[PDB]
């Protein structure tokens, strides 16, 4: 499953 | 016997045929099992074993995560364009993450690239980010200052990713742990001898040309191993010889479906 | 890709699922890898004509960020028909055709 709560650069 | 889970993320500023604005592809042992894009807007199965083994909540959650990622990647493209002081144009943002399970030990990675060059990568051992240039150093500071990003990624790659990989390998065992024998044919032109192996699994294979039983390493040209549509593989090796020496040569094929290496003549 | 490199040219293989026997149903594969950017046109052609029911698999990419795609179609090869994979990409000056070598 995909990691959640990704962040912009 | 080794195993890996990979997620490939691709966003473009200028979509084109076969290239949506945003795609996420998931793969297990190099086989695609799930896919999402900005057009369908849902995570969808690409192999039977996944749908047969997860609930609707799995799809709903993967879809929700991907819908959020789409937005993040749009911003990354804008920010990158501004960082490099670029005008409006065709640009690519990519990220790849995954984990490997091999012989008791585990590996994990997270890396992003802009216009096909390295931008930033996680150093999991030190919980820092490795920046490729000055533009990426701004992201390094941001992510490190955030204070939980690297930690969350370490947790994911060392626990969550591996836990799900183990599940996926179990769900797809009949597919992923099977063996299929290469069908081999030898050919020749003028003299170029060609040894082609069709329909084998798993992908590791060794095709060699022998002159009177002697391996001709420096003389053997090889293609890259490439997939067939059904998840089997294809590989070839050729050799240039004198047309009078034709009968001295044999092709040796080593593969996990073959208890002994197969030997073939034209 | 290396710093300061703009793009990468596709490397192309054309091959059938099974060894070729004229008159026996088969699948024609065109696998394209090592290209950037991802915009590309990959065409399977029978005597220069687009083939029926061509399918395009999802793209993957390597550690160097370059893309790969399998393109395939069912087909029944003969002694006389000419099968090619024509690939147009900005890292080629003009579209390149790659001929399937039957080796019956």
């Amino acid at each position: 499953r995909l990691i959640q709560n990704s962040i912009t650069i | 016997e080794p195993h890996s889970l990979r997620y490939f993320y691709t966003a473009v500023s200028d979509p084109s045929p076969g290239v949506p604005q945003f795609v996420t592809v998931g793969s297990v042992d190099g086989e695609v099992f799930v896919r999402y894009d900005s057009e369908t807007r849902k995570m969808e199965p690409r192999v039977d074993w996944i749908v047969a083994n997860v609930d609707q909540q799995y799809w709903d959650r993967e879809t929700e995560t991907s819908r959020g990622n789409e937005q993040i990647f749009r911003v990354n493209l804008d920010t990158a364009r501004e960082r490099y002081n670029q005008s409006r144009g065709s640009h690519t943002w990519q990220c790849m993450h995954g984990c490997d399970l091999e012989d008791g030990s585990i590996r994990g990675f997270q890396q992003c690239g802009y216009d096909g060059k390295d931008f930033i990568a996680l150093d999991k051992d030190t919980l820092t980010y490795t920046a490729a240039d000055a533009a990426a150093q701004i992201t390094k500071r941001k992510w490190e200052q955030e204070g939980t990003v690297a930690e969350q990624w370490k947790n994911y790659l060392e626990n969550t990713c591996i836990e799900w990989l183990r599940k996926y390998v179990s769900y797809g065992k009949d597919v992923l742990e099977r063996r299929e024998r290469p069908k081999v044919r030898v050919s020749g032109m003028e003299l170029t001898l060609s040894c082609r192996a069709h329909g084998f699994y798993p992908p590791p294979i060794s095709i060699s040309w022998l002159k009177d039983g002697v391996v001709q390493e420096q003389e053997t040209k090889r293609g890259s191993t490439v997939p067939n549509s059904d998840g089997t593989y294809h590989a070839w090796a050729t050799i240039d010889v004198l047309p009078g020496n034709r009968d001295k040569y044999q092709c040796r094929v080593e593969h996990a479906s073959l208890p002994q290496p197969g030997l073939f003549s034209w | 890709m290396e710093f300061g490199q703009a793009k990468a040219a596709p490397k192309v293989q054309v091959y059938s699922r099974h060894p070729a026997t004229a008159g026996t149903e088969n699948i024609l594969n065109c696998y394209v890898e090592g290209f950037h950017p991802p915009k590309i046109d990959i065409a399977l052609l029978k005597n220069g004509e687009p083939m029926k029911d061509v399918k395009y698999n999802d793209m993957s990419f390597g550690d160097d960020w370059t893309f790969q795609r399998l393109v395939y179609a069912p087909f029944t090869p003969t002694k006389s028909d000419v099968y090619t994979c024509r690939v147009d990409h900005e890292a080629f000056t003009e579209p390149q055709s790659f001929r399937w070598e039957p080796d019956f």
